């Protein structure tokens, strides 16, 4: 409806979205700090597949290297560092699912239970390349507990994939899509590799 | 692929080729994800490591 979709452009709604950006970050970080509230997390991230879709709404029959998919762009640069910490979110909870698994690993679980302890894994993520220290810290601050070493390894990898079964898949749409009716961006680019 | 996973811990696998160092850039590379101590055996240079 293209008449209305200038509306929208021309309106008081990136200010919106940038401020929505910057929320949801802090709080799909600071959730995962628990294992009670968990069930809040399903819901947030509901929300979250339900704001990046209308995106793709505004997006769809635009022309390349059009007016509309600028301000896309741009409005990332300002609300960026919201955007790379959701990326990020996704990445490191899905680069553990292979490193758990991984045979190197598994030889640092010496255990009947089917459990590692806090020490071990972080020796393991930490032996293994990539994982920066203060990450280490937090995944072992995501993690359950009990005895400090019944960190059942399991769970915890095939625990936030489901939930985010999409996200990570409808921003992956998003950066491609942009990527290609804005070519030539450089700005876009650093996302895509990120 | 078989009678040639015989060769890959002699001692002498690069020989008529010339990257005589193919044997620490799988240890190099694929020695995270697995035992630095673990591909460092099928591939020879055992305690070269
Ligand atoms: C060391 N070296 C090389 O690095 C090389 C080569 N041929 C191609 N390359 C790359 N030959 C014959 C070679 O001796």
């Amino acid at each position: 409806c293209t008449g209305n979709q200038q509306s929208l452009a021309h309106s008081r709604l990136w200010d919106a979205v940038v401020g929505f950006l910057h929320v949801f970050a802090h709080m799909m970080m600071k959730l995962a700090q628990d294992s009670s509230q968990i069930e809040l997390l399903k819901e947030l991230l509901d929300l979250q597949k339900d704001m990046v879709v209308m995106l793709l709404s505004l997006l769809e029959g635009n022309v390349v290297n059009g007016m509309i998919a600028r301000q896309m762009v741009d409005m990332l640069v300002e609300s960026s560092s919201n955007v790379e910490m959701i990326l990020k979110f996704f990445d490191m909870f899905l680069k553990l699912k292979d490193i758990v698994g991984s045979e190197a690993f598994q030889d640092y679980v010496t255990d009947p239970r089917g459990l590692i302890s806090k020490k071990d894994f972080q020796k393991a993520m930490d032996s293994q390349k990539q994982f920066t220290g203060p990450e280490i810290q937090f995944l072992l601050s995501c993690s359950e507990a009990d005895e400090n070493e019944m960190i059942n390894f399991e769970e915890f990898a095939n625990r936030f994939q489901e939930p985010a079964r999409d996200i990570g898949f409808n921003v992956a749409v998003l950066l491609t899509n942009l990527s290609e009716h804005v070519p030539h961006d450089p700005r876009l680019r650093n996302f895509l590799e990120l | 692929g078989q009678w040639d996973r015989l060769v890959l811990n002699t001692p002498s696998f690069p020989s008529n080729y010339w990257d005589k160092f193919v044997k620490r850039k799988v240890l190099d590379k694929h020695g995270d994800i697995f035992g630095r101590e673990r591909i460092a055996e099928l591939l020879g240079m055992d305690l070269a490591s």
